[PDB]
């Protein structure tokens, strides 16, 4: 026997459906959402990090000319200097006074710790949702997981389980985004090969251990201090280290519905946006005829207490008269009420307690017991807490 | 080699040498001869290209000697029916071998201590009718396409058969009605019997023996070999003292994807209309046409041109795209 | 491949299946058998014997070769290759058509779409099979039914736990036949590969061209594409400085 | 070399939480700059950050659909109004 | 969070809300959760006197 329900996409609530196969004593199912979980489809455009200005000891050409060498180097900077004359710790180095020479060159490379600190720039495409449902099938809870797309079907128990699709298709993440460690940012960066000094994307690599490199530092060599041996130069200071300290809160704690961003594959979990609509395919097995199920007569409602909350603030006792010993459904006809107990046990001549949560001040709600109905009488009163820590 | 945990071991033989049954540590299991070109994926009791402290080499062979496992020659292993077979693949448990014409398998080697122990089997050798096709080309230079087959590489790699003993042989011809009393001719060989009828009525027998006041179809008789390895085959009975112990070898002809050449069909005589295209197709051997629009509306179409055929295709301005077999697809555009 | 081993024949006695964790694992015991062979027979009693018939499925060696992938297509990323004739020389740009990606080819920013059309010739559910593309509702993962495409279901070619749907019942064997007859449906992917049909790169529209390794929609003449190219200010020649013509005729 | 490790945090003491109609007040109390934030579990999540150094009260809206308030290095606390 | 009758006194009331932890991984130690000193966090947030 198929049955159809549609349940709100809320992590944690836990919602019960009346199971009625004609002919068939009524059976009823606790269904939790434990994760709702949007994965997207992502596509690494580069990734950016601490560069490193490589620069080797300056060929001071003493009493002649030296010539610059164009190299094919990223950010590749050279410049001669003429008319130097500096010394050091010992002494001079040079015997001419005007006739020396310094050859300053430098190229701009991947730092060391690109393998280790680094920020990858992602495109998402489109998500694949999949969800982890807990089911209180028979007294006994089941895990389900599941793509919520309405195809993918998993048996548990000979129980075919089908999630999906899902209500609404937004996802927090937009067509471009950047992942820092746990943290992922929804940042419209600069296309590969299009990067800014002292901005983000300053150098651009295509994965961390890649060999070319793209670098844009505004890299100017600077004329050396008198007597001095030195390579002084002028350029931006890293975009990636400027990043870090200017980039705000990440979408953990930015992004609407309450979405909990995690990370390695990196994914939105437990967005409560829309609903979820779930087919549950029930054997034959699990069924009992109305005819060979235990029959109720003579039943009362009493309500010996009741405080309108988001929990069970409510306790109810039903008398009963019972034809043999089974199992019997328990489920609320109003849909303000909701009853914690989805099956109990019967004999004959006996009573039970149940647990019930509702809203209203003044409550009058039918539970069906098996197959027999009885109406309850309640004079529920406020809480003490105007705020709660849990969703109903 | 995933041998850390295996070891070789020592099983029954029906036949180590001269008709006397041992435990032999070339056992045979399983002796497959599903292949339809000859080759046999014999199951051993020992392990072959691999040493005692776990590591990988082809010169060197894994058995079982008196509780501890030794090291011997890869030259040392020998294949035989009725005249010795010609190795194509050694790994593990598996060995691979083409056979010539033979009523008997035997399979041996030889140890350190320069001493030769083989196991001998009954197997029926023939290679029988086994093809599914003409094997015959084809064109030596046409279109590459992807496909798959079976290559001649002889090499212990990849693909793997299951062996076992054999176990116990069955034979009907073992037991005999002498009078009103069944004898059992033993034939210098070990046979375990069962018969209904009362006094003894189980044993594993090496001599002559007669069963009192019984009848042929009410026992049971089966030679058994434990020197020799045979193919875990479900045509064969398994052996009855003996649980689910195994051998494994590695088979020849492995699958493996290749690029099969294909000719490409010659080219229509086109002739071109108002918003029209005629083909005057002259196919060789049946040949597929097919045609789409290249526009929101396909409207794909496919048929097996076999004999010589006229087709008047509209063309639309969006375009027709139109492919002749494995010719490259032919695009037409209408005039302005 | 159905892995069936040596059935195991208890002569004057009885067999007992054991309940084993294996792909469409099947047992069954045969009382009242009494077979033979090339020699002869090889059991004492005529009805006090029986024959444990085990089975299992698994797949074939063939998987990591002959094989067929079950995608889920999410979205789509565009990329162009583009010949520009720049100062009297042919150069090639090749970038995404997003309209953010810059490429910047002998000193002039070359900035490709975004799409005027977001199509695709791919649906959210597609089967690939060597160079083939097929747009096909194929069945979850473990819900697969015998004869059909998905008959059985395994994560990767190399992958060690498997899903098996094929409907394999064990036989009686014949009068004084050791055998393990089977009932079992074919093949579903071997089914498949015989009726499938035409792939997308004869059946999707616009003319698009289908390539494999990754899978990709490669020339559909579907919508247009802005192109936005930054020629620098030394490419430009004054009107002043430029070469005047007059007394024209043609 | 540089390698990635794990870093120990401290996390910050509960502050005095009272309830009211429709609004959570929090009675803040740092030892050391302590970051506040808070979010609606909503369409418009309107995000706002504070760095709480001295004793402070803060009182935050509650809408239907629920706030989410982080203090510290401590969980998100979740909050819910009563129907 | 702790209340006496005098600077003196013998017996105390004490609401610290104190939970012992499990010791960790070969380590002698005993781990707890508890709420600072009200005291303490008081005589920093009490503001202007009379």
């Amino acid at each position: 026997y198929e049955h159809v329900t549609v349940i709100p996409n809320t992590v944690g609530v836990p919602y019960k459906t009346l199971v009625n196969r004609p002919g068939y004593s009524p059976m009823v199912l606790e269904m939790e959402l434990l994760s709702v979980t949007l994965e997207p489809t992502l596509s690494l455009d580069y990734i950016t990090c601490e560069y490193k200005t490589v620069i080797p000891s300056p060929y001071v050409k003493c009493c002649g000319t030296a010539e610059c060498k164009d190299k094919n180097l990223p950010d590749y900077s050279c410049k001669v200097f003429t008319g130097v004359y500096p010394f050091m710790w010992g002494g001079a180095y040079c015997f001419c006074d005007a006739e020396n020479t310094q050859l300053s060159e430098a190229h701009v490379e991947k730092s060391e710790s690109c393998k280790t600190e680094f920020a990858s720039a992602y495109r998402a495409h489109t998500a694949s949702a999949s969800a982890k449902l807990r089911v209180l099938y028979q007294g006994n809870n089941i895990t389900v997981t599941a793509y919520a797309n309405g195809d993918h079907a998993v048996t548990v128990k000979d129980a075919k389980f089908i999630v999906g699709p899902m209500s609404s298709a937004w996802t927090p993440f937009d067509n471009k985004i950047v992942v820092y460690k746990g943290d992922v940012y929804n940042m419209d960066y600069p296309p590969f090969g299009a990067g800014r000094p002292g901005q983000f994307g300053d150098i651009q690599s295509r994965t961390p251990e890649s060999k070319d490199v793209y670098a844009n530092t505004q890299l100017v060599l600077q004329r050396p201090a008198a007597g001095t041996v030195h390579v002084p130069y002028s350029q931006a200071p890293s975009g990636f280290k400027y990043w870090l300290k200017e980039r705000g809160a990440s979408l953990q704690h930015t992004a609407p519905f309450g979405c909990q961003i995690a990370t390695n594959p990196v994914r939105a979990v437990n967005c409560a946006v829309g609903n979820m609509p779930i087919s549950i395919d029930i054997p034959e097995a699990a069924f009992t005829r109305v005819v060979d199920a235990p029959s109720l007569t003579d039943m009362s409602c009493e309500v010996p207490a009741c405080t309108h909350s988001s929990d069970f603030g409510g306790v109810a006792i039903i008398k009963y008269a019972a034809s043999k010993k089974g199992k019997c459904a328990v489920h609320s006809m109003t849909n303000a009420v909701t009853i914690r107990e989805a099956e109990i046990e019967v004999e004959g001549n006996s009573q039970l307690q149940i647990s019930f949560s509702t809203a209203l001040a003044s409550a009058e709600f039918r539970v069906q017991v098996c197959s027999t109905q009885v109406h309850c009488a309640a004079e529920c009163h406020p809480p003490k807490d105007h705020i709660v820590n849990y969703p109903a | 080699n995933v041998y850390k945990a295996t070891r070789p071991y020592l099983a029954h033989c029906p036949d180590c040498g001269e008709g006397h049954s041992c435990h032999s540590p070339v056992a045979l299991e399983r002796i497959r001869n599903e292949a339809t070109d000859g080759t046999l994926k014999i199951q051993v009791s020992l392990q072959i290209g691999i040493k005692t402290d776990d590591s990988h080499d082809w010169t060197k062979l894994r058995y079982m000697d008196n509780h501890m496992p030794a090291d011997a020659e890869r030259a040392g292993l020998f294949v035989r029916t009725s005249a010795p077979c010609t190795i194509t693949g050694t790994m593990g448990h598996f060995i691979l071998a083409r056979c010539p014409k033979g009523e008997t398998l035997t399979v041996g080697f030889t140890d350190s201590r320069k001493i030769s122990h083989s196991c001998t089997h009954p197997f029926h050798h023939d290679p029988p009718v086994i093809g599914r096709e003409k094997f015959h080309s084809r064109p030596q230079h046409g279109k590459e396409l992807p496909c798959s087959t079976y290559v001649q590489s002889t090499a212990a790699t990849t693909e793997e058969i299951e062996v076992h003993m054999p176990p116990d042989t069955p034979d009907r011809t073992l037991m005999s009605q002498q009078s009103g009393n069944v004898k059992i001719t033993v034939n210098g060989q070990t046979v375990r019997y069962k018969c209904n009828c009362g006094g003894s009525n189980e044993g594993l027998t090496t001599t002559d023996k007669v069963i009192n006041n019984c009848k042929v179809d009410q026992c049971h008789a089966a030679v058994t070999n434990h020197k020799k390895w045979q193919y875990n085959s479900p045509l064969v009975p398994r052996n009855a003292e003996l649980g689910d112990r195994k051998g494994k070898i590695h088979i020849p002809f492995p699958l493996a994807n290749v690029t099969c050449r294909v000719p490409k069909a010659r080219n229509p005589t086109v002739t071109y209309g108002k918003n029209q295209v005629i083909m005057l197709l002259y196919p060789d051997h049946p040949t597929l046409l097919s045609y789409r629009n290249m526009g929101e509306e396909p409207n794909y179409q496919e048929e097996w041109v076999m004999h010589k055929k006229e087709v008047v295709l509209t063309v639309p301005t969006e375009g027709l795209e139109v492919t002749w077999g494995n010719n490259e697809p032919y695009k037409y555009w209408p005039q302005l």
